[PDB]
């Protein structure tokens, strides 16, 4: 009775359980069924369980039993091109048992490690797979294996004479992996969308909300960001599926190409779904094993993308899971605790310094989805508080036809500052004060929008005329973007600062002429506008071109006079 | 000006709508609490 | 095995047996009634008692009056023969028929058959509905909701689709299960004549259920629907169409058990399971394993109080690869389909159009006569703050392309468009456009399609 | 004396003792843990049994497992040696030196010392921010809250003054208690290196409770930095601000336990004792026995959906001498700070000008920009309903001069402005307006300072 | 349906009038229901809730009423009765919201169910205009039929 | 207040064979104003023709209750028994429902809208449910119930 | 009336003042009672009365609340003492709702007594609009008096 229980009872989906003696608050523990529940409550004479799944499958005097783990998830080759679920297991083990790995010795017998040093390589998946000593692991390695193959249960190295190193490791979902410090945010994810990567930065190891009403298109950012960001790894947690959003992923994404290499996504991708008739437990533990494995591939010195759809639904599952065990609702019904832990998640993203030197580093991307439009608890409301990022899809600017569709006035990004001298140094040294100046562009645009409201268009001088018509281009050539279009679907750093240029350059020679008495009727038919609109499709240089093609076309303007 | 009073009468219903309901969902709630314990 | 009620209140009924208890989502039926009588275990309480949820009224239960157990919950006759035949919510025959003879005995909820493939959707589905096929294409295995309110024709656009939709050279077979929720006698009646009439029964499973009909019944609706989908999509190959009217009358039944059940409401008064349950219908769609068949649904979403941020119609959304979206304003301008071109999108369109399945140009027309008919609906709010003749000549044409797109673009005679033709009216209309502001089309279509 | 765990629900605990019950407030330690696991006893129940509250994680508790009473609630390790040392919630070390070396050991709740004298606050604060020192002075002893919201600077706000803060010639020393509660790791690490960097740690002690450290330690957080500044100022007769960003995030943690502890919820979901444990935080502040010493509080009050009446920000007014109220609003216009100047009041800024103190001017000065800003922006809503050319001469220098407030007065390019300074941008932007329309300066101060 | 009785005769008003009118129209008979009105039924309903600690939802009506009233109106029908023979149970049935707002309980529930909706608009009446039937607002999904 | 006070003093039924009486009843009202309706009834001599039933605002809750009862019952009586037509005015409706609502938290009562007794409609009913033309049509009871908005 | 002091203390201080405000008019003066507030007195009548298990009612405050605050306020006025002689106890009660909501408990049950409110305005104040009392919301019931 220490290590197993019997049903006491069930219905009302909490079996209470008999026994279980030494079972931890939070445990998983398994059903002679093959149903998995969380230990919730533990009383003097019961332990009350959540069931995830269907309770008719559980009896009165079945047997149930411990599993140890609040979780944990196996960390080595055979990660990458996976598809797994909330708790890790082919869409059962993890790790293939059978698949052969090339291991390649890093480190003689006699060197002194610690935690977190590499020990092999294995090319598992280009990608080349790191081999780490396992935390809280130390010593003098006194046996290492010669560059051969091995699977994973083999043992490739033993350490102080006996802690004995697999290519694998395992490590509690709900605990975040170890590391020496946290770096300040300084180096952008270059997404390549201009309205992101100039007005609204994410920083390397950022955490950045994307929220908004269902059908906005908040996904679909973070699915271009995987197809083109700058990071080696995502980790994806396509939560928040119904109807047909789990098989719209299930054989679809197992087509779609890495447009930097024109090879699979899924080849450096790992799937976390959460479907509907998944326990809430389940979808409550997939952010933190989506995290602790993206942690992993940061450990390892690379950048990884974990992009969660959604929160929203999570907290719907916690809440589940918390008024079955009868805690004390609040607001909207949600447990008092769900603020502390929501942050702690988002904690855990960041650039480090990994174990052993070599930097790596986690940046997140949530979804958030309000109960509808409300935008209050759960999702945005504690997310917008946490986060320093935030791109806000418009309905208005969707139905409007401007891609993206996000809202140049209500997005914010807090860390502008923190990553514009990544791009002054490596970019361009007047990325900051050319988005600046965009973005005073558009807030001037939103202002006089306001008053036309009111007093009409018909008032406007020829200067508001022009703030309007330049106002237009940075939203039309700029802010949107196609992302089925095969050029424009990624905007390289170094095409996003070209096409601001010609934008702001265009710009302050239409405030030159009208300061010069030139119509702006006659610049708004300027032949270079043309071509200004379709810069986003051109992929090479000829773009930085239409600056001087520009400025002689207002020449032929101040000519004409 | 009777344009003032026109869309931006919209203004004040989509505002009204928000919360005379809103506030509602709400009273009731709380009632909910212990009203339900 | 027999038990005896200790308790009663409205739709819960507790019920304590001194010999094996019956498992949760057991069917029990209860002694000494006129009518049948059922009882579905929903919970076991402890000291050998469940809780369990009537599925008729429970005026005239007795503390102590007997029940039985009878050792099973409730499921789909599953045959090919299923086709040709009008059923209640519960499958049993509505067109005087003899009931179904089972080839297999299928659960409802979803777990039989794991039909799915990882496979993303595609390949046309013509619907006969040129703002459909054109401009927003349904594509096999996608969730393309109707978005609409009360009022509006959504149930003509769902029985037209029913009549018309089919799979153009497909080596598979076709078929459409067609659901209704909570609908009048009248309606019924009507749903039921056009199908006999028309011979689309032939190629069709009907399942009807009436406002009166027990809300248990209605619950169970679109999971038999959806079962027959399957089993035709899976065991038989056939891409099936699944036509779902209405989600949001499906949402009144389900919340108003939820308060029976104990719970505390959500939102606007909800069941906070709300957006779970309805997952558990709108995952059952996609690619079908072995890639010969697919389940498509096409669910109807009314706005109640045509407020489409109403928990119901807002949880709908992420379910779809191609939403329509109808509205009041639009329908009162007189404007039929009434169809909003601005909130109207294809979560999966760029799957289903392009060179080798609609045409080449499909994309760039369609973004330009979105674009068009924003900028010319804006221009009418435009109109009405400065006046007519104050518009300049280019903010004319834009104004008058939104009239042109309402006109002849939504508007159809009723008439089977093919996509050709559907391009065709869109590249005419896009002609009152100048050609110097064709944006969104490259010069490569202009030349060869203008 | 030791008891057992007869009850667990998540963070509430029940336990059991055979002899001696535990005291109310009373931190017990559960055995048989890895790390300590403290259980504030919060309710005697009967039979023995008390209620408790963990500051830390339940999961691994089973019934029956040992508990023993420490014999006394937590405790502050007191020093002046917690000046240039940075901790947890709990007064625990985070900058890996080692733990604190008391001088006295302190209980935390505010029973000890009984520090405070039945007089009233007095005497300037410089904060080296003008739109503090000038307008809305901040007095040794008052509790001035900064009044924010979500995604606005109040955080970079509170840092500077716990850098710039200073007691001009005070025959008294000053120090600084900085509470940040329930904090990211990036921002502990930036809290962190700012106060090591600048050399303000030298005259601060910082306690940093982190979003994912247990509830209960978010709750003591302040308890400890109110003891330590009480300690200081008492019987160190020191001047001491107190800075506790965010009381927000200390009511959400709170809130969460209170559904945990079996209270009936109040209005928004919050604590029925809302304003009751708020009250024995913001009664903690003043003019210390001896009128050495003083402990001054600065409360960070976020409105929470930036909504200035939820029960959490709007109780908080009562306990403030100075508000500064910042809006999202005028942040979105460009406007830093972005303080309401029409909702950002001082309680007892008239004991801290006048001749001898600031100017004789200053309190004309202050009332006639805040009536001539509160016109100003009155008139941005007259200029939207009538237009800018129907505004009259009179009013478009009100509707100027409120421009002028704001991009000269309210914005500082970063900079320590002396009430001089601030005093002469106020007569210079004063000048806008015409001399005939001051009506709250009277003509001695016209003559001798326009 | 006066003021002095208990919600619950005013609640059940509505089925035995109903089935009377069932009863009628099953000799062969074409009956006519008139039922002044619903609003003051769903009144009566809520109270007899509230009473019953149901919880409150908008206008602090009880969940249930949609389906019921609902229910209602689909016993309305021409029918081949019993024996053959034809028969019907024509429905009308008044609305009255709290006052003008036009939403809930009445209206809003009940126009959603009528095929027929005859807007009897006070300014047509002030304008001598009778009957004062809007014919821009009133509406029959019965034209075709 | 003023208005009802003048209507008490003023109301007769025009060339009428019945004689008239009046009812007036105030609730949870101040002790001046009850001083001064007492002396308004005794110096206009309104009273020899009127039946005054007064409530104070420290008067048990329950006699509030009872009080509009009291006034209708005697209204009822002189109307049916007598022959007369009477006009009973009860001040103030929204005072008499403060007590009511006051008491539904004591009774156990899941609250409605505004905090107010899920049964406001069905007790404000058997009030307004008594007036009319009484049987034999030689009396009447006639009501006029002030009702104050709060917060108007 | 300190927060650390019990809910009972700060529910009994207004009735030990009164009598105090009671004892003084006595000997025919004149005495001002300020209650800074009844809304803090009513939070810890609540408290006691749920540590009581006394039902909640809106806003969670117990059923009895609006009967006693009554009956306080009451006990205003000027009168001829025992033994002749004029004294008086008039009441200044401060109002501070949960936030702006300005319902319950405070203002509403006050409001619906007191026959006098002041009502300062923040927009008035801001204004520098002194005393900032609301000309347009304030109200009086003395003015023939
Ligand atoms: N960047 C985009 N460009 C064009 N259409 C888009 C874009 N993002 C969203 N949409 C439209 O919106 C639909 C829903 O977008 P999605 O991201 O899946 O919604 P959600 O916010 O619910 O995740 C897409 O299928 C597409 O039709």
């Amino acid at each position: 009775m220490i290590q197993g229980v019997i049903q006491k009872i069930a219905g009302p989906a909490v079996i209470a359980k008999g026994m279980l003696g030494a079972r931890m608050y939070d445990i998983c523990k398994v059903g002679e069924e093959g149903l998995v529940g969380e230990i919730i409550r533990l009383d003097g004479d019961t332990a009350f369980v959540q069931v995830y799944e269907d309770t008719s499958g559980l009896k009165v005097g079945e047997p149930v039993v411990s599993t140890g783990l609040p979780l944990a998830v196996e960390l080595g080759p055979g990660m990458l091109n996976g598809i797994y679920d909330g708790i890790q297991r082919p869409l059962v083990h993890a790790l293939d048992r059978e698949k052969k790995w090339a291991w390649t010795p890093m480190v003689k017998p006699g060197d002194e490690v610690r935690g977190g040093m590499v020990l092999g390589t294995v090319p598992e998946f280009g990608f080349t797979h790191k081999i780490l000593v396992p935390p809280d692991v130390r010593g003098r390695v006194k046996e290492v294996k010669p560059a051969g193959e091995y699977t994973v249960e083999e043992p490739v190295v033993v350490l102080e004479d006996g802690t004995e190193l697999k290519m694998y490791h395992t490590w509690p979902v709900r605990r975040a992996r170890p590391v020496q410090r946290k770096l300040d945010p300084n180096t952008p994810f270059l997404t390549g969308m201009r309205i992101l990567d100039v007005l609204f930065p994410v920083a390397m190891g950022g955490t950045a909300a994307i929220p908004g009403p269902f059908g906005s298109g908040k996904t679909v950012t973070q699915q271009s960001l995987a197809k083109w960001s700058n990071a080696d790894v995502v980790v994806y947690v396509g939560c928040g599926e119904r109807g047909n959003e789990m098989t719209d992923v299930l054989v679809e994404f197992p087509e779609l190409t890495d447009p930097k290499t024109g090879g699979p996504l899924m080849h450096r991708t790992v799937l976390i779904a959460n479907t509907s008739n998944m326990p809430v437990a389940a979808r409550e533990a997939s952010i933190y094993v989506g995290v602790t494995i993206a942690e992993y591939f940061r450990d390892q010195g690379f950048s990884v993308a974990l992009m969660a759809d959604s929160t929203s639904r999570w907290a719907e599952a916690l809440r589940e899971i918390s008024s079955r065990l009868e805690e004390m609702p609040a607001e909207e019904g949600y447990p008092p605790y769900l603020a502390a832990r929501l942050a702690a998640f988002y904690e855990r993203a960041g650039k480090v310094i990994t174990l052993g030197g070599e930097e790596g580093a986690v940046t997140i991307v949530g979804a958030v989805s309000p109960p509808g439009g409300d935008m209050s608890e759960p999702v945005t409301q504690s997310t917008l508080r946490i986060v320093g990022a935030f791109w806000r899809l418009d309905a208005s600017l969707a139905f409007r036809r401007h891609f993206p569709a996000i809202n140049w006035n209500g997005s914010y990004s807090l860390f502008t500052s923190a990553l514009d001298p990544w791009y002054r140094e490596n970019v361009a040294e007047d990325y900051p004060e050319l988005r600046d100046a965009i973005s005073e562009l558009l807030q001037r645009e939103a202002g006089l929008q306001e008053i036309v409201q009111l007093v009409g268009p018909d008032a406007l001088q020829d200067a508001e005329r022009l703030v309007i018509e330049v106002g237009r281009i940075i939203r039309e050539d700029f802010l949107q973007q196609n992302a089925y279009h095969e050029v424009d679907a990624y905007c390289s750093m170094k095409k996003a600062y070209g096409i601001m240029k010609m934008i702001l350059a265009f710009y302050k020679e239409a405030e030159a002429a009208i300061k010069r008495g030139v119509s702006i009727d006659e610049i708004l038919q300027l032949p270079v506008l043309e071509r200004i609109g379709r810069a986003r499709y051109v992929s090479e240089e000829e773009f930085p071109a239409y600056f001087e093609e520009a400025m002689k076309e207002i020449q032929g303007a101040f000519k004409a006079l | 000006i009777p344009g003032i009073r026109a869309q931006i009468r919209f203004i004040q219903q989509v505002l009204e709508q928000r919360e005379r309901e809103d506030t509602f969902r709400l009273k009731r709630i709380k009632g909910k609490i212990e009203a339900r314990e | 095995e027999y038990t005896g009620i200790t308790y009663i209140s409205g739709p819960l009924l507790f019920v304590e047996n001194a010999k094996d208890l019956a498992y949760g989502a057991i069917v029990d039926i209860k002694d000494g009634t006129g009518r049948v009588r059922g009882g579905q275990v929903i919970e076991v309480s402890e000291e050998y008692a469940v809780i369990q949820v009537f599925e008729e009224t429970t005026g005239l239960d007795l503390a102590t009056t007997s029940v039985s157990l009878v050792e099973d919950v409730a499921r789909l006759g599953v045959s090919k023969e299923m086709l040709g035949r009008r059923f209640n919510g519960i499958g049993k025959p509505i067109d005087g028929l003899p009931p179904i003879t089972p080839e297999k005995r299928l659960p409802i909820t979803g777990l039989p058959l794991n039909p799915v493939a990882r496979r993303k959707p595609e390949q046309f589905i013509q619907t006969g509905i040129s703002t459909i096929d054109v401009m927003n294409t349904l594509v096999r295995g996608q969730k393309l909701p109707i978005f609409s309110g009360s009022g509006l024709p959504a149930n003509e656009i769902a029985a037209q689709i029913a009549r018309q939709a089919t799979v153009r050279p497909k080596e598979e077979p076709f078929a459409v299960v067609f659901a209704a929720m909570g609908i009048t006698q009248r309606e019924l009646s009507y749903f039921i004549q056009e199908f006999e009439r028309t011979g689309a029964l032939s190629r069709s499973v009907l399942f009807l259920n009436k406002a009166d009909d027990p809300t248990i019944e209605r619950i169970l609706t679109p999971r038999m629907a959806l079962t027959v989908a399957e089993y035709l999509a899976f065991e038989h190959d056939y891409h099936v169409l699944v036509i779902l009217t209405d989600m949001t009358n499906y949402c009144e039944a389900l919340r108003e058990i939820g308060a029976a059940r104990e719970e505390i409401p959500g939102r606007r008064g909800y069941p906070g399971y709300m957006y779970t349950d309805l997952a558990t219908i709108y995952e059952r769609a996609g690619v079908v394993e072995g890639k010969k068949g697919s389940v498509t649904q096409i669910p109807i979403l009314s706005m109640p109080d045509d407020d489409r941020t109403h928990p119901i119609p807002d949880l709908t959304g992420y379910i779809t690869e191609g939403q329509i979206q109808l509205s009041r304003e639009l329908h009162r301008k007189g404007i039929y389909p009434p169809i909003d071109p601005l909130p109207s999108l294809s979560r999966l369109m760029n799957n289903g159009v392009g060179k080798g399945k609609t045409r080449e140009d499909h994309k760039q027309v369609s973004d330009q006569l979105y674009s068009a008919y924003a900028n010319g609906v804006d221009i009418r709010k435009l109109v009405a703050i400065i006046g007519e003749d104050a518009l300049t000549e280019n903010d004319r044409r834009y104004l008058q392309f939104a009239d042109a797109f309402e006109r002849f673009f939504i508007n159809q005679g009723q008439q089977n468009r093919s996509i050709e033709e559907s391009l065709q009216i869109a590249w005419a209309l896009l002609s009152m456009l100048p050609q110097g502001e064709l944006k969104r089309i490259s010069k490569d279509h202009i030349g060869k399609y203008y």
